[PDB]
């Protein structure tokens, strides 16, 4: 069955602020992109030195 | 309150140019930072054996 | 099954030169395309030869260079084939220009400006090699016309320094310009590599210019026997022109030793440079005469922009036929000029030469073209 | 309109070879050390270029 | 006659309220015919995986038979006045409606009476609904497209109660029971949550005594006196490929967060979707479409069909695209979509908008023509907005829409989001959910 | 806008592009300025000319 | 206009040269993107006649030869077969750029 599927608990690999199930995201996105990204340009601007 | 990564991401890190922008002026005051700092370093280990340190005595 | 279609390194060959299709009408000039291969293959392969005995330092060039000549086993027939073969790759080069401008072939954009890349890169490991030997031209030649190049203000000067690596040409110059005139043909090798790549997506163009698909041949053995006595037929001439004039091309002012103190009568490059020399000193500003070089060899990169008419050859182009057959009279005339000194009547001459060359390749070719085009009924 | 890395040819080959190659999921870091003898080749080019300046 | 008052011409819906917390609401035209509907909100969001099947089931035994009216005599009810009979369950709204003349207006609603009150449920029918269900599952799994919704619901919304299915896992329909669906029944189908809606041939008045007199008896209290709560949902971005090569092409949705039903810029997401739109094999157009991942996609033979959806929820949604394709074009199909995507986050102009405001006007007052459509949007929008949207209000949020704000909302809701993927079918040159995440955003920008 | 690029909707793209082109125009020449160490704008600054370039 | 342009005419559809190579005039013309669907559009006939006489002028241009004297494309004669379909291919590409300037 096509609803016999479900996804399996990712609970030991998603972030703290998007393991609450019952709290709606788009409150934390921009935190964890700009933490993300904020590691691309620092270690983009030691590769550029 | 919006957290700093949040800032940095809605003001900075959104657009791709920005992005670039932000590099660039990172890459200027780090690499003034990084210099100082290390070359402050390299003297503190290595004090009164540089020339520098020793440029009172001959100079004049 | 067979080798020739399914295993990877032989299918690309076979894609490229046995099952290549090929208009079945192209002249000879087009084998001159392969005849520019060959001589690159020609000058590195004898380039070699001379990096055996070479000493790239301003004590020991002129006299390694002598060691090459009077005492190394034939090394006066590879370097005498190194520099008429550097001419002759020169002809050839000017010929596959020549037959790209009048058969409309610019109209592969790319293939044509990979080319324009290419021609860039023979100018300058020309100019490199020609400094090489050391003597009293390549010395003066090189200080004159980098010189020239220094004419940028507030940039030229540390780049002219940075070119020399140091306060005139000297023994850093000589050794960076043995490294860079070593280097250079392998980058032309790869650049002959995407060039024929980018060709190879359309395939060739044919004298008529029309659409060559309803009649094509297989490249072997046709084109294959047909390159095989283009290249005969160019040893003839390179083989004449080393063994019975070695020196009718060349310039016996290099043959002294370079005395920095010397300065020549006349200081002149090598006659493949020489009709943009007449363009470098036709205008009384140095700022302007090393742009407008810059423009007399980047007007083949404006030129695909320049084509008005619906026809593609100038087969059936007479007016345009005309301008093209002045054109390459007037850079004989550029030639002759840049080959003369600086005095009258040469200096108007030149300076109309320049003019003309301008307005004939800028100007006068599209209003030929859109006359042609209304001349036929057709606008 | 067209997608420039699949139709442009150079970039048809470059696609083939080093963006939409289709890589094994589990090699280890021995499979590294072809990249790595092909960026110290470059290296040598490079260093052995500015070395003949003065040589 | 000038658009704005040729659609203030149009009658207003009626809309009251009776002391149990009932909605009435009717909107009255010209027809011989009505069109009378009960709406309740109970979905699967309202169901906590032991009974993840009950609304499915309970509209399935909801027409055989009421405790005055024994089974088949119901029918005969149904069918002796050619009246249609019909029901609908979404993840939210669950619709009990039918088709009628208005002369029958009086005895249609003893019937929508018996339908929500008094459902007898017999345990012959819960076997017979039991294994019905069961192969009707059997059977809907074999559409890749309910597969591949169903599958981006699981993929976007993993350990919400909004992933599950209506119809749950087949192991709930082989173990619901008679008490599980009395209690579903006593906790969902309550008074406050229900809209009799309205449409056609009818007034209000008459319907509103004719609702008194036989639904002033529904619940409005409490069982147990917790207030089942309507929780917010995670979204999350991830995939999920089901990789089949013995179906003929693939089916792949591709969907990121939208904001639900109260956000009024949900009106300028759905112009930036009637700028994409739709294309099918079956079309007339061909390469002249204006949408440009249509004449694209026909172009080039890229994809048998694809759409674009905005489904909405309360505070939440899905907002993206669905295509069909074979196997050797899907990825340039992403490509391609993306791009579209991007264009309407970076370079949207006034041409296109004014050609989706367009789009938007004739489907919106085109899809709002029969009392069934009418009915439906009584309904669901009382039961979403808590009321009824005139059409001049929506018409003046249409034209409010420009270029700047477009973008605007297409670059908060698009631009550098981690969407949903789920693929269905012969999808191994599906790209990995990296390419997908940087296809996400443009390096121009 | 060579023949066919001349109307309201190329003039539309522009002021959209413009802005985008400028701030890559500014990375460009703050890049230029880093690289290439320019004594006449490097000077200004407070902070890096502790270094003098 | 009246007297020698019409000759001069002539006299340059004789100097073009075309004509002895057995061709019309629109088998000269270089193909584009218009050139081609034109081209696309013509019937069988017309088509095959054109290839025939494309690869024949190129046979022709291999032995560098050209054709006798009265199996040249007589002038007047020379039918203008592909310009209505080329004129109508250019008009709705024009109108398909000027519906995307606005
Ligand atoms: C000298 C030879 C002149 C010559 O043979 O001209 C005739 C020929 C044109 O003949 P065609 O119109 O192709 O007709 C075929 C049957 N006659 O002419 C040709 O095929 C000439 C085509 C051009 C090849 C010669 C190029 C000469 C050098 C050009 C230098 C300038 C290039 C750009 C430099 C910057
Ligand atoms: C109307 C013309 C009639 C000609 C009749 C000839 C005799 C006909 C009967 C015998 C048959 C002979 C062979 C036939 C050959 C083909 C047909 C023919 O005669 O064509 C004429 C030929 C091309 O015709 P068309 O293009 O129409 O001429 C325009 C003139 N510019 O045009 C020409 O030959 C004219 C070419 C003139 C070129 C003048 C160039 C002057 C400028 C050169 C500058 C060079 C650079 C100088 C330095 C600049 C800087 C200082
Ligand atoms: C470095 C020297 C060059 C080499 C080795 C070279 C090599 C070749 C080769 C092997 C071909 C295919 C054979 C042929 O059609 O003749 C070719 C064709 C061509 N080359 Fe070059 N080329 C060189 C310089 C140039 C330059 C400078 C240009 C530009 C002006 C150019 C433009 C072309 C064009 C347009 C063709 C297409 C021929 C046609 O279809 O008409 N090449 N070249
Ligand atoms: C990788 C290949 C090449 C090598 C190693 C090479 C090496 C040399 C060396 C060592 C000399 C000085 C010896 C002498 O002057 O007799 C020289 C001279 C020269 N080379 Fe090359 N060369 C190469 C390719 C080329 C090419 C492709 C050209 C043509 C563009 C060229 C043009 C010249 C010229 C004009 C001279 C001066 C000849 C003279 O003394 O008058 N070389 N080359
Ligand atoms: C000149 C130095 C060499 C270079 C630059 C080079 C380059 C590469 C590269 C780029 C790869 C693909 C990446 C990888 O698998 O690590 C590779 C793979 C490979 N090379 Fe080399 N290689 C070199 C020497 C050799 C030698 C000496 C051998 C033979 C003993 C060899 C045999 C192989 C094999 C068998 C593979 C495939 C291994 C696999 O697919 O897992 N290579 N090489
Ligand atoms: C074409 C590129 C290369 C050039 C131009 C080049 C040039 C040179 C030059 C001029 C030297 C003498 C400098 C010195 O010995 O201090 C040198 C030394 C050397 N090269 Fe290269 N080289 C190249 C590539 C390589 C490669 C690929 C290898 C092998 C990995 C290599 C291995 C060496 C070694 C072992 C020495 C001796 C270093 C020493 O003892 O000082 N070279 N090379």
């Amino acid at each position: 069955s096509h609803t016999d599927v479900k996804v399996p608990d990712f609970s030991d690999y998603r972030r703290a602020e998007v393991l609450d199930s019952t709290k709606s995201s788009k409150e934390s996105s921009e935190a964890r992109k700009g933490f993300s990204y904020l590691v691309t340009a620092t270690t983009t601007v030691g590769v550029a030195y | 309150s919006p957290t700093i990564p949040s800032r940095l991401y809605s003001l900075l890190f959104r657009r791709t140019s920005t992005f670039a922008l932000t590099i660039a002026v990172g890459a200027l005051f780090f690499e003034r930072a990084f210099d100082q700092g290390a070359d402050a370093i390299y003297e503190h280990i290595n004090e009164g054996k540089l020339w520098k340190h020793i440029k009172h005595k001959y100079e004049n | 099954t067979n080798m020739r279609k399914t295993h990877p390194l032989f299918k690309i060959i076979n894609h490229s030169f046995i099952d290549l299709p090929a208009p079945s009408n192209i002249s000879s000039w087009w084998n001159f395309g392969s005849l520019l291969g060959v001589c690159l293959m020609v000058q590195i392969i004898t380039g070699l030869f001379l990096a055996m005995h070479y000493t790239s330092d301003t004590m020991t060039a002129f006299s390694s260079v002598t060691h090459i000549c009077r005492d190394v086993n034939y090394g006066w027939l590879i370097r005498y084939m190194h520099a008429n073969g550097a001419s002759m790759f020169f002809i050839c080069l000017f010929l596959h220009v020549g037959r790209g401008l009048y058969y409309g072939s610019y109209t592969f954009m790319e293939t044509w400006n990979i080319g324009v890349l290419l021609l860039f890169a023979v100018m300058a490991t020309a100019f490199m090699g020609y400094v090489l030997p050391w003597g009293q031209m390549s010395f003066w030649g090189a200080t004159v016309i980098t010189n020239l190049l220094s004419a940028i203000p507030y940039i030229g000067t540390t780049l002219v320094e940075w070119i020399w690596g140091g306060f005139s040409v000297d023994k850093a110059t000589l050794t960076r310009f043995f490294a860079f005139h070593f280097i250079l043909p392998f980058i032309i090798a790869a650049l002959a590599i995407v060039h024929l790549l980018f060709l190879h997506e359309t395939g060739s163009n044919n004298p008529t210019g029309l659409n060559s698909d309803a009649d094509k041949i297989p490249f072997h053995p046709y084109y294959t026997i047909k390159d095989i006595l283009g290249i005969l037929i160019m040893f003839l001439i390179l083989m004449t022109l080393v063994l019975f004039f070695p020196d009718m091309l060349g310039d016996p002012d290099n043959y002294m030793p370079a005395n920095p103190l010397n300065t020549p009568p006349h200081i002149k490059p090598e006659w493949y440079f020489l009709f943009a020399y007449a363009i470098l000193r036709s205008i009384p500003n140095k700022l302007g005469g090393v742009l407008a070089l810059i423009l007399s060899i980047l007007i083949l990169a404006l030129m695909p922009f320049l084509h008005t008419s619906k026809q593609r050859s100038l087969m059936f182009r007479p007016i345009t036929q005309i301008l093209y057959w002045i054109l390459v009279a007037n850079l004989l005339i550029l030639t002759w000029i840049g080959g003369q000194p600086v005095e009258h009547p040469f200096i108007i001459i030149g300076q109309l030469a320049s003019i003309s060359y301008f307005s004939i390749i800028l100007i006068l070719m599209p209003i030929s073209g859109i006359i042609e085009d209304k001349m036929l009924k057709l606008y | 309109m067209t997608n420039m890395r699949k139709t442009h040819p150079l970039f048809k080959i470059i696609n083939h070879s080093f963006i939409d190659l289709p890589a094994p999921s589990n090699i280890s870091s021995w499979w590294n050390f072809g990249s790595l003898l092909g960026v110290c080749l470059m290296v040598q080019i490079i260093t052995g270029l500015f070395l003949a300046m003065h040589y | 006659a000038t658009f704005a008052q040729a659609l203030q011409s149009v009658p207003e819906t009626q809309v009251s309220i009776l002391d149990n917390g009932l909605r009435v609401a009717s909107e009255q035209s010209s027809h011989a015919t009505c069109t009378v509907g009960v709406w309740i909100d109970a979905g699967s969001r309202y169901e906590t995986e032991k009974n993840n099947g009950a609304g499915y089931f309970l509209e399935h035994l909801a027409f055989k038979g009421t405790k005055n009216r024994p089974g088949n005599a119901l029918e005969k009810e149904v069918e002796s006045i050619g009246a249609h009979l019909n029901a609908y369950s979404t993840r939210e709204h669950t619709a009990y409606l039918i088709k009628a003349l208005s002369k029958d207006l009086p005895k249609v609603v003893e019937l929508l009476a018996d339908i929500v009150q008094n459902s007898s449920l017999e345990d012959s029918q819960i076997e017979k609904e039991r294994d019905v269900i069961l192969r009707e599952m059997q059977e809907n799994d074999a559409s890749m497209q309910n597969v591949v919704f169903d599958y981006l619901h699981a993929t976007a919304f993993q350990g919400t109660p909004l992933a599950q299915a209506v119809e749950g896992p087949s192991e709930n329909v082989r173990r619901l029971s008679r008490t599980d669906l009395t209690d579903y029944l006593n906790r969902h189908y309550k008074a406050p949550r229900m809209v009799l809606a309205a449409a056609g041939g009818v007034e209000h008045q008459q319907l509103l005594d004719l609702a008194q007199k036989h639904l002033s008896s529904v619940s409005r209290v409490y069982e147990e006196d917790a207030v089942p709560g309507l929780t917010p949902c995670r979204f999350t971005g991830s995939e999920i490929r089901h990789r089949d090569d013995a179906l003929p092409l693939a089916h792949v949705a591709i969907a990121v967060e939208g904001p639900g039903w109260a956000n009024p810029d949900n009106v300028t997401l759905q112009v930036a979707n009637a700028i994409i739109g739709h294309y099918d094999c079956t079309y007339g157009g061909g390469v002249h479409l204006s949408s440009p991942l249509a004449s694209v996609a026909v172009a080039n033979k890229l994809c048998q069909s694809f759409q674009t959806f905005n489904i909405s929820y309360s505070d939440t949604g899905l907002l993206g695209a669905h295509f069909v394709c074979d196997a050797m074009s899907i990825d340039d199909m992403v490509f391609f979509l993306q791009g579209q995507w991007m264009r309407l986050c970076t370079s949207a102009t006034e041409s296109e908008v004014t050609r989706g405001k367009n789009i938007l006007r004739n489907a919106l007052v085109s899809h709002l023509d029969g009392t069934t459509p009418v009915c439906e949007d009584i309904g669901r929008s009382l039961l979403t907005y808590g009321r009824r949207i005139p059409l001049a209000e929506w018409e003046s949020r249409i034209q409010e829409v420009d270029a700047q704000m477009l973008r605007d909302i297409c670059s908060k809701y698009f631009y550098d989001q981690c969407p949903a993927v789920a693929g269905y079918g012969p999808i191994e040159q599906l790209p990995d959910y990296n390419r997908i995440r940087s296809g996400m955003f443009w390096l121009r920008f | 806008m060579l023949s066919r690029f001349l109307g309201p909707r190329y003039r539309e793209l522009a002021r959209n592009w413009i802005p985008t082109a400028g701030m890559w125009g500014t990375v460009g020449a703050v890049g230029l300025v880093w690289a290439t160490d320019w004594r006449l704008i490097l000077d200004w600054v407070p902070y890096i000319n502790g270094k003098f370039k | 206009s009246s007297k020698w342009l019409d000759g001069f005419r002539k006299w340059y559809y004789n100097a073009a040269g075309f004509n002895k190579l057995g061709l019309m005039r629109d088998d000269t013309l270089h193909e584009t993107e218009d050139v081609k669907e034109a081209i696309r559009r013509l019937p069988e006939d017309l088509y095959n006649d054109r290839m025939f006489r494309i690869k024949r002028a190129l046979d022709l241009t291999m032995r560098h030869q050209i054709l006798p004297k009265d199996q040249w494309t007589k002038y007047e004669e020379d039918k203008f077969y592909l310009e209505p379909y080329l004129k109508e291919v250019i008009r709705e590409r024009k109108e398909r750029e000027e519906w995307a300037k606005k």
